[PDB]
């Protein structure tokens, strides 16, 4: 992970006629025994803190691209399905759906990543949208 | 050969 | 087996098998007339007592309803469940909830009418070899990921009822003649993705070409079991295991 982040941090900073129709080699291979799972609370918490500690995400302006870079990085390097970094719909502050993920998106809607430790304890998104859960 | 799966929706 | 109480195992485990059959109909011109995935989840359940299971898939409707629409999912159609599944829960919030039987059974079945390239593509060209001798040149290509491999692929090529004296030459695999079925069958024990193989056959002097295959470690639909939750009252150690197999079902290329 650890050497991984600075690389992908820059990638994220960087981000921000016809569609080149894209071609397939059909299908979705599964690497035989490597297990894949949804993000866990502890992992989300650890990572939140790691990124907080190392910096790079705090106050970064959010885009789907930039998020995608992040999620895929975690996916390849850690085996977490990249369906975890969703946030509540706005407008306003967007709260993460994954309890443990200590970042949120705050309008500065042009939003940005903001760390908030309360989120490791108050699952706001669940209050706001119990149906999602 | 099987892959081990998760035991809950940790992510939600 | 319908689970009566006090089923017991040394080791509590589940195995799931996500099997997807591919139906395919191509025209002589190469136009895909129809193209469809028919999938199912087989479970082999080795669980003590009386557990409650919840199956997590990248179901599109579920994601859309749980704020996860931005994420990659799969749009299931004509879903059907084994009787243990609680339809109301699935109806309400798309939960897949059930107390499983013991042993083996099919949890669910589904479709996708999606139109991706044929995994395996057959070209068959018919030339005149000598006299009233006729020649078939055929190309087979795997259009699935190089890192994947089909196994026991069989290409059934109809030939005329009155042909005889076949002679064959192939780069890979093996061919035989089946007069009874009035066809030739090109078998390839193991066929990697992103390959092109050639076979030539000639004979002395219709139905479509069809192909059989299996690709393990692989899905077409991109379905994933995210998790399987197991809640038993003891609060025991249970493990779920999963694998994904694609295979043919009804896979036909028209000759003309």
């Amino acid at each position: 992970s650890v050497i991984g982040w600075p690389a992908v941090r820059e990638r994220m900073r960087r981000a921000e006629w016809l569609e080149a129709q894209e071609e397939e080699e059909v299908g979705f291979p599964v690497t035989p025994q490597v297990p894949l799972r949804p993000m866990t609370y502890k992992a989300a918490v650890d990572l939140s803190h790691f990124l907080k500690e190392k910096g790079g995400l705090e106050g970064l302006i959010h885009s789907q691209r930039r998020q995608d870079i992040l999620d895929l990085w975690i996916y390849h390097t850690q085996g977490y399905f990249p369906d975890w970094q969703n946030y509540t719909p706005g407008p306003g502050v967007r709260y993460p759906l994954t309890f443990g993920w200590c970042y949120k998106l705050v309008p500065v809607e042009v939003l940005e990543w903001r760390f908030d430790s309360r989120l490791a304890f108050h699952h706001v998104a669940r209050e706001l949208h119990p149906e999602y859960f | 050969s099987y892959s081990q799966a998760a035991g809950s929706d940790s992510a939600q | 087996s319908w689970r009566s109480e006090g089923i017991k195992y040394r080791k509590n485990e589940v195995f799931l098998d996500v099997i997807e059959a591919v139906n395919l109909l191509v025209s002589a011109n190469g136009n895909v007339l129809r193209s469809e995935i028919v999938g199912s989840i087989k479970m082999r359940v080795f669980l003590s007592g009386m557990p409650e299971l919840r199956l997590g898939l990248n179901d599109k409707v579920l994601f859309d309803n749980t704020g996860r629409g931005k994420s990659k999912s799969v749009e299931l159609e004509d879903v059907k469940f084994h009787q243990c599944v609680r339809l109301s829960r699935f109806e309400n919030d798309r939960t897949i909830s059930f107390i499983p039987p013991d042993g083996e059974f099919e949890l669910m079945s589904y479709r996708l009418n999606t139109h991706v390239k044929p995994l395996i593509w057959i070209e068959s060209v018919i030339e005149k070899h000598s006299h009233s001798r006729i020649e078939y040149m055929v190309k087979a290509k795997s259009q699935f990921k190089r890192r994947s491999t089909a196994n026991n692929v069989e290409i059934h090529i109809p030939v005329p009822n009155d042909a005889d004296s076949p002679k064959f030459k192939t780069t890979v695999g093996s061919v035989k003649w089946v007069p009874e079925n009035s066809e030739i069958v090109w078998s390839v024990k193991s066929f990697p993705g992103g390959k092109e193989y050639l076979m030539r056959a000639h004979f002395g002097l219709k139905p479509p070409i069809s192909v059989k295959f299996e690709i393990p470690y692989f899905t077409t639909s991109g379905i994933q079991v995210r998790y399987l939750k197991i809640i038993e009252k003891s609060g025991y150690q249970a493990l779920p295991w999963v694998r994904y197999i694609t295979q043919n079902g009804d896979y036909q290329l028209r000759t003309q």
